[PDB]
DNA sequence: GCTGCCGGCGGCTGGAGAATCCCGGTGCCGAGGCCGCTCAATTGGTCGTAGACAGCTCTAGCACCGCTTAAACGCACGTACGCGCTGTCCCCCGCGTTTAAACCGCCAAGGGGATTACTCCCTAGTCTCCAGGCACGTCTCAGATATATACATCCTG
DNA sequence: CAGGATGTATATATCTGAGACGTGCCTGGAGACTAGGGAGTAATCCCCTTGGCGGTTTAAACGCGGGGGACAGCGCGTACGTGCGTTTTAGCGGTGCTAGAGCTGTCTACGACCAATTGAGCGGCCTGGGCACCGGGATTCTCCAGCCGCCGGCAGC
């Protein structure tokens, strides 16, 4: 019971950054769902990279590597 | 890869043939998949600062690209094939 | 103030800034909880935590302007779930 | 002594030697192991067998004795996971899956 | 009859644009990059069918957007919106 | 040569897409998108052919160009 | 004697020798020519100079001496030709371009 | 050092931060890979064995969109001729 | 009250253009035998990546409480949604017809591709010394606060 | 339809201090200085397949004209998301604290590399016959518009 830790004003602030004028109440869970699908998609590759490296710590290199593998490469983390 | 695929049909569908266009299409398919797997395996072999591609790199590659059921069937047949390879020299 | 004026003020206020929107500890707890399902007894680096954080922010921001385009096409000012799944479907992740 | 192919010892119908040659002059790595070509041949064989069975099912469904790239399109697009694996790949003479949106249909 | 045609073309596979006009258009657009160019035949049909697949995907996306817009007709704004979402025009 | 894409051609293309009704302004927008996609492939196609010092646009070069764009083609070699 | 670096003779501020070593050890090709690392260093210098100049002008326009990733994002996203190159790339602490659809503003 | 000299050659009175330079380093590394792999694939495409200026030139024309590409080719040409003029 | 009366109402009937099947003849062309060559399996040896053991050690999760700031709950309300009536004018849908693609055949030749003698360019081998990474070490001018004024709203008359 | 009071923003004065910018040290890798031998380079010739030409003929696009229904506009019910006040509840953090996982150096060993022989897998080239193609005609398959018995108001009393 932790996914609900993404509070409503946080989603409201994020959407206002997106630039919405009015916000419904049914999107707060669908945004969470897309969030978890994003994260498990990233961390499955992140964990399997470490497993191939046969270590027990996940560094920024593995996560940025997997993010670039999906075609969402991110700068600023020693790529 | 024509003859191997024809033996594949004859070992799956003894009474079904294949057109030439399907032959070229699936030949391009196998070439593309081979190139993808080999590129990922070479990338990983350089990525972990090694210089020899082994079965472990290929295993990580197949576990990495093919999603879901194909992953574990492929790894299972890979291990069984390499085991019968090494047991019978 | 008239309704929506505070919304405009916040829109102009927050699009200029660049800092994160989700508290670090809940996100770290969520990442750790998700990581248990793949392999327990792991260890995480904070760098990876903030990398995941900013990637999540970027994707959600993406999805929100797509939802905004869907909403404006829908002759509406509000945002509805049909818009969010429409944006997800057109891009093709959920195809 | 009498020679025999690597595939016969490996119980495979894919060319171990050809895959090894492709890896060797493939520029991928300086050196390669021995089980890597066998693993690659095995996974290629499994994928080809499954795709050819999926095409054959449809071919016998349409009462034909040979596979047509149209049947390949049906087999690929009718399996959601295989569609995910082959989403961006376009098939020659493949057409499109039949689909009609509900509202476009009449009232009854 | 429109739904009849919808049933009709959705089963076939052959191309739906005349070969010679398409070849003429390809040569006309390719003469600008280089003059005195020779085109191999199979490349022409490859490009034609790739363009057909791209265009039919665009049409299906636009139709999906239009039916999302509680309308039965498709208008250029729907196409521009679909292109914007797919990340091609901008 | 742009007008060679006749109105029934786009009509049957849209019917294959799955549309029910068609207005009167999709036609030129579609032609413009068609032309843009064509040039986006002819550019790297002629680039590939010029790189190889040849004068004939082989199918291999265009399938390579489609793969570079991100849309692979099956049937013409590989 | 009288050792001279390749960068000086090439009129560049880039380690051409380092790029040559990277090409040699990167498993791109069996053999590597001579002018390829020089060309790569030259194009890299050009693109990084343009990027850094745009970032510096953005920082000066924001009345600030140093350069931060926010100015980097403002400079990158404001050039469409640059935007297409960096369309699929996100930058740490870059923010977004401030924009509002014309509809949601009041009547007057 | 090289990025600092590039900054000094265009803006001698403008500094940079720490993370904003790691961004530049990651960008340069990414573009290096994106061009080197492309040039290698062109070299292997024609069954070749050497990488020269022509393959990298074609990769540059392929990758860089338009005006940046034509700017890059001229500077690369002059840069390679000053090398060939005096080794 | 109760007669007609009237328009719909759906229920049914049957004629209407459309889609499907199989027979019957006719081809076009995947599947199979043959030759030999070309590359792949076998021996035999080397020497160098890669695995182990053995250390060092930097570092990430625990806990702990003081503060506080944002999150949750409630609450008038007015604005934005959703639905219904409506007035068209703008696509659909046959018809004559006017037209252009497709087959069909025969050529010339500029371009693609396989061979060949060779040459000269990057790799292979060492020595050397100088550019670049690391450990500091600062003094900055880079930030950060807290202050003071203009401004664009929503009310009033 | 023009002014006033307002919560907002804007500017600006010290603090104020972690870390870009030198400043050295030290080290390992890139340039300087030797062939070689094999990858590319013209030069050649030999196919070949492609742009081009010119009769039929034949299915397809097009402008016209009639028609009917999808859509944008306007009005009204209505209900829920927003601006705002009051808790209160969790995050920041700053302090140590602990052993675990990460890193690197050494010694050894065995497996991929490569060279020389020898044999068969298969790519090619005909070749006979086998499964799709097409035609007409009979067989159904839906789609539509009118006839009709029934029903619920509708002027009268």
């Amino acid at each position: 019971d932790n996914i609900q830790g993404i509070t409503k004003p946080a989603i409201r602030r994020l959407a206002r950054r997106g630039g919405v004028k009015r916000i419904s109440g049914l999107i707060y869970e669908e945004t969470r769902g897309v969030l978890k699908v994003f994260l498990e998609n990233v961390i499955r590759d992140a964990v399997t990279y470490t497993e191939h490296a046969k270590r027990k710590t996940v560094t920024a290199m593995d996560v940025v590597y997997a993010l670039k593998r999906q075609g969402r490469t991110l700068y600023g983390f020693g790529g | 890869y024509a003859i191997y695929v024809y033996k594949v049909l004859k070992q799956v569908h003894p009474d079904t043939g294949i057109s030439s266009k399907a032959m070229s299409i699936m030949n391009s398919f196998v070439n593309d998949v081979f190139e993808r797997i080999a590129g990922e395996a070479s990338r990983l072999a350089h990525y972990n600062k090694r210089s020899t591609i082994t079965s472990r790199e290929i295993q990580t590659a197949v576990r990495l690209l093919l999603p879901g059921e194909l992953a574990k069937h492929a790894v299972s047949e890979g291990t069984k094939a390499v085991t019968k390879y090494t047991s019978a020299k | 103030y008239r309704p929506g004026t505070v919304a405009l003020r916040e829109i102009r206020r927050y699009q200029k800034s660049t800092e994160l929107l989700i508290r670090k500890l809940p996100f770290q707890r969520l990442v750790r909880e998700i990581a248990q399902d793949f392999k327990t007894d792991l260890r995480f680096q904070s760098s990876a935590v903030m990398a995941l954080q900013e990637a999540s922010e970027a994707y959600l921001v993406g999805l929100f302007e797509d939802t905004n385009l869907c909403a404006i096409h829908a002759k509406r000012v509000t945002i509805m779930p049909k818009d969010i799944q429409l944006a997800r479907r057109i891009r093709g992740e959920r195809a | 002594a009498k020679a025999k192919t690597r595939s016969s010892r490996a119980g495979l119908q894919f060319p171990v030697g050809r895959v090894h040659r492709l890896l060797r002059k493939g520029n991928y790595a300086e050196r390669v192991g021995a089980g890597a070509p066998v693993y690659l041949a095995a996974v290629l064989e499994y994928l080809t067998a499954e795709i050819l069975e999926l095409a054959g099912n449809a071919a016998r469904d349409n009462k034909k004795t040979r596979i047509i790239p149209r049947h390949l399109q049906l087999a690929v697009r009718n399996d959601e996971e295989l569609n995910k694996l082959l989403g961006r790949v376009t098939i020659a003479q493949g057409g499109v899956l039949p689909n009609i949106q509900s509202v476009l249909l009449p009232k009854c």
